Formats: C-alpha cells, sequence, structure tokens
C-alpha cells in the first residue's frame, strides 16, 4: 500500500521535475538568471569598503545601436551623457573607471559598428569597454570545439571578418577587450548537492551543454579589476595565477561519464597553452581553466589593437616597444588613472598664479608620488607605485596666454609575459 | 566659509593656521573606480529614451533592494510535459524580487500548473 504511494511520489516528481527542466532552461530565463546571478557573482567578490561603486544601466544592444545612430554623433548620445557628461567632465563628479558589457558579440555589422562607437566613447571618457565574444564569432557552433579548430590566424583571413580586421587596426581599439569563453555560475541541482525545499528535484542535464547556466566572463574580469583596485589603488594586476588575475572558487559538476566519473569543466573548454597564446595574439582575453582544480586564470589581458611591426633598427624596436605597451589593458589602466587624476586635480588649479616652470615643478613633484626608481623594489611597492620614470615637458600655447601644453610620458614596470629557454649540457663550465 | 575666522585686530593677535605650511600640497579624494555594468537586465524593451533613464547604485547592502525596485518580469511560453502531446504548451507569467526567486521552489510556486502538483504531492505524502 505504502510502496504504491511512494511509486506515485516518484512518478509525480518525474512530472514536476520534467516541467521544471523546461522552465529553467528557457532562453529568456537564462538571460535574466545569467545576468542577475552573474551580477551578484561580480558584486559579492569585490570590496565596497575600499571606495568602489558599481552602477547599473539597463541597456540592450538594439538601443545602443538605435541610440548611437539616432544621435548625430558620438558626443550627444545618451550613454555619452551617463558616462562622460555626468561623470568625467562635470565639476565635482567622479570618473568612470571601466565599463563592463554583459553582451555577446557576433561579426554582424551592427556589432562592429557598436564597437567602433564604444571605442569612441572609451576614447573621450577614458573607460575601457569589456564584453564577451560569442560562440559564432569563431565560425563554430559552441565553445567545445576550440580543441578542434586547427588554426585561428588562418581562420581570421576570410572575407567574413573584413570589418573585424578593419576594427583592430583602428586607433581606438586600445579601449576594447573582448573575452573568450564563458564559465559556470550555478551547480546543476541534485537532491543532495544543491537541494530545493519541499520537493525532490534532479536536474537532468543532457549532453547539449546549453542547459547549464553560463555567465559572462566580463563580470569575472571586472572582479579582477575592482579587487586589484581595492588592494592596491590601481589596476595593473590582472594578469596572472599569482600577480592578481586569479579567479578562484568556480563551481564543479562531477557527473557520470561512460562508466567512469569526470569533472565537467567550469569553463567550456580546457584551453591548451598554445591556444591561449593564439587567443592572446588575436586580442582576446582567454579565461583558462586550471586542469584538476576549480580555479581559473587570465594568462593574458591583451586589448583589440593589432601590435604594429616597425623596421628592425634601433629606433624601430623602440617604437614597437612603445606600441606594444600601448595596446595592453594592464598599462592602459595606469594611463586611465593618470588621466583621471590629471583632469580632476588640474581643474582645481584653474585660477592660480602659474607660470610655465610652475607646471614643470608642480607636475614633477606631483608625479614623484608615483615613481618607484630604486634598485630592486619588491612586488607590493611596484604594485602601488606603477610607473618607473616620468618625463614632463611644459610649453606655452603662443599667442594664447596662460594656456599651457604638457606632454606627460611614463615608463611602467614591465610585467613578465613570456620567455624562451634554451638548455644545454656541457662540461668545463665555471 | 572655509578660511575660518579671526577676531578684529587687537594688540596681541593670536590665530591658529594649519602650521604645516605645506606648499605644493593639494587635496584629492581617492577617486572611485566606478564600474558601469551595462547589460540586459529586464525582460523587455523600454520606450523611455536612453538619456532619461537613470543609473542605479548597487552595493552589497541593497542588492535585494535593487532587484526589488527593478520590478523584474518574464512572460513567455514553454513546452508542456505533463501529458503526451507535442502541441500542448504551457504559458508562464512570473514575478521576481530577489535571487531566491530563480530557485525551483519559487518557480514551482509561481506557475499554478505546477503549484497544484506540489500541493497534490503534499496530499500524497501526508496520506
Amino acid at each position: 500500500n505504502k510502496s504504491l504511494v511512494d511509486q506515485m511520489l516518484v512518478e509525480l516528481d518525474k512530472k514536476i521535475s520534467a516541467q521544471m527542466d523546461e522552465i529553467l532552461h528557457n532562453s529568456q530565463f537564462q538571460a535574466m538568471e545569467s545576468a542577475w546571478r552573474g551580477l551578484k557573482l561580480f558584486v559579492d567578490r569585490t570590496d565596497f569598503r575600499e571606495n568602489n561603486k558599481v552602477e547599473i544601466l539597463h541597456v540592450t544592444k538594439d538601443e545602443l545601436l538605435e541610440d548611437f545612430e539616432f544621435a548625430p554623433e558620438t558626443a550627444q548620445s545618451g550613454l555619452y551623457k551617463h558616462v562622460y557628461s555626468a561623470g568625467y567632465g562635470q565639476f565635482g563628479g567622479e570618473p568612470v573607471g571601466a565599463i563592463i558589457g554583459n553582451y555577446a558579440f557576433t561579426p554582424s555589422t551592427p556589432d562592429m559598428k557598436l564597437l567602433q562607437y564604444m571605442g569612441a566613447l572609451g576614447a573621450m571618457a577614458h573607460a575601457p569597454f569589456i564584453s564577451s565574444v560569442g560562440p559564432e564569432f569563431f565560425g563554430i557552433d559552441s565553445f567545445e570545439e576550440l580543441p578542434n579548430i586547427k588554426d585561428l590566424k588562418s581562420t581570421f583571413e576570410s572575407p567574413k571578418y573584413t570589418k573585424w580586421r578593419s576594427l583592430r587596426e583602428s586607433e581606438d581599439a586600445r579601449y576594447l577587450g573582448l573575452t573568450a569563453p564563458r564559465f559556470l555560475l550555478r551547480v546543476p541541482y541534485d537532491p543532495i548537492e544543491n537541494p530545493v525545499k519541499s520537493f525532490n528535484y534532479a536536474e537532468n542535464v543532457s549532453a547539449s551543454h546549453e542547459h547549464y547556466l553560463w555567465g559572462n566572463t566580463a563580470f569575472a574580469f571586472a572582479t579582477r579589476l575592482t579587487d586589484s583596485f581595492a588592494k592596491y589603488r590601481w589596476c595593473p594586476n590582472i594578469i596572472g595565477p599569482q600577480s592578481g588575475g586569479a579567479v578562484e572558487d568556480l563551481p564543479v559538476h562531477v557527473f557520470e561519464s561512460m562508466g567512469a566519473l569526470q569533472s565537467k569543466i567550469p569553463t567550456e573548454v580546457l584551453i591548451t597553452d598554445r591556444k591561449e597564446f593564439e587567443l592572446a595574439e588575436e586580442g582576446f582575453i582567454a579565461l583558462t581553466m586550471r586542469k584538476g582544480s576549480d580555479n581559473a586564470a587570465f594568462f593574458s589581458a591583451n586589448s583589440i589593437q593589432k601590435p604594429k611591426v616597425f623596421p628592425n633598427t634601433k629606433e624601430g624596436k623602440e617604437a614597437e616597444t612603445n606600441y606594444k605597451l600601448g595596446t595592453q589593458l594592464p598599462y592602459m589602466m595606469i594611463i586611465n588613472r593618470l588621466a583621471h587624476y590629471v583632469k580632476v586635480l588640474q581643474r582645481e588649479q584653474i585660477g592660480a598664479w602659474k607660470e610655465r616652470q610652475d607646471l614643470e615643478r608642480e607636475l614633477n613633484s606631483w608625479i614623484k608620488q608615483y615613481v618607484a626608481d630604486q634598485e630592486n623594489p619588491p612586488a607590493d611597492v611596484r604594485s602601488r607605485r606603477p610607473l618607473r620614470a616620468a618625463r614632463i615637458e611644459v610649453m606655452d600655447v603662443e599667442g594664447n596666454p596662460g594656456w599651457y601644453q604638457v606632454s606627460l610620458s611614463v615608463r611602467p614596470h614591465f610585467k613578465y609575459m613570456g620567455a624562451n629557454f634554451e638548455l644545454s649540457l656541457v662540461g668545463r663550465l665555471d | 566659509s572655509k578660511e575660518g575666522s579671526v577676531a578684529p585686530k587687537e594688540r596681541i593677535n593670536i590665530k591658529y593656521i594649519p602650521a604645516t605650511g605645506d606648499a605644493q600640497a593639494e587635496a584629492e579624494v581617492e577617486l572611485p573606480l566606478k564600474t558601469l555594468v551595462v547589460g540586459d537586465f529586464k525582460g523587455h524593451a523600454e520606450q523611455t529614451p536612453l538619456e532619461e533613464r537613470a543609473t542605479v547604485t548597487v552595493d552589497k547592502n541593497n542588492f535585494e533592494a535593487v532587484m526589488r525596485e527593478s520590478e523584474l518580469k518574464i512572460t513567455a511560453t514553454v513546452k508542456n510535459k505533463l501529458t503526451d502531446d507535442e502541441n500542448a504548451e504551457l504559458p508562464v507569467e512570473l514575478n521576481f524580487k530577489s535571487l531566491a526567486d530563480f530557485a525551483p521552489d519559487a518557480v514551482a510556486s509561481q506557475v499554478p500548473e505546477l503549484k497544484k502538483l506540489i500541493e497534490l504531492r503534499e496530499a500524497l505524502v501526508a496520506l
């Protein structure tokens, strides 16, 4: 008698769980749940008692494009008034440090026009834009074939991507960063592992991995920016397993394979290191899973802009050196914070009796705050005093009195991003 | 005022200044790294133009208040699997207030075609 009642309970739980699998896998519901649950995943990992503010503006892509095209230029849109005019260029306001896009980008002409314009907004407002590369940007179905694509550098020469290669060469691609693959937000449900109240639910996730809740990567990258700022009052430390870029605590899902157990990877794939360096050369931020752990890391945080090739002379290698310093985000965050302090502090001196050498003296004594030029500073003093040299030239705008013209050039600490090793056995060595 | 004040001048004028005398010293607040998270956060397009809708400050201390005031909504259609018919669809109409509302408990409460089965399960368990 009782066992028949329990069999009716098992069949009824199959019915309610069978419907609940259909509601929770709804695509719009995955968009809402992914955006908000991923948003709390960004929020609680930061530290708001160290002067960080995160603001929310509900915008879908179609009204960024309809907005920017409805705007007569970039300089009168809505988002330019929420970022620039209410912030950076307002008397007494606060600058926008970074912009995180909870989007996914395709090679469609609306998306690349969107990134041209957000390159412009990032230009006039000094805010890097971070977003996600969608699965069809590489020409494939979903991210679980990055071990199956033979070559990315020869993939991107197709005429499908002509607008994209027109985008990397633009001078505003310092301010964009598009991130490679997504990661899990939520352990799939189970009676034991992540239970539900007053019901027996067992989430039957199939072989198709869209049934997981995938969150955006750009939130995790934003946790690395805001946490690095909370520790060190700057953001150059986002690029390592130990230098600061380590994103810890990702959810696992141990599920039964063909006879054995295996861990479902928290990112969609285990990107091998050759594949990571290729994604780094293409201007993507590869969230790399550490195999056998539940931890992930950014081995690289390049931006979009194609690193130029100059002739192999002395001056050519200096100009290439400067041009590859310019195109990586852990240095553009240094220049963003200097641009913000220079704007905000150098509005408070309008109206002081200044000469030319006054600006040389006050900017040089201003920037000796941020110079760490000893013999061998440890990692922390390099972390909070990022730039090693500063050379400031102050000149007058001739025939327009008072107006001073300043070139502020910095040389940051180089962070260790690759080496080649050659080993050799030998006798006779000292 | 900002310079303080003094008495009218006497034989012995005593006033206190910040006696550090720190020329080439100016004050700045440590500027906040104000991250502007922009993404699809509601289930629909809003007719309100982009310059007029406002930013929402979010911290840890009012995130449930932010999701509360946001008035979230999803109105959609799913495939209905309480029977053996393909054409049978289940319309859902949900309301969301915090991150508890994405669990299968509250979703099980907000669709009556499942809520009656949860209560009927509570009839079969109690016997």
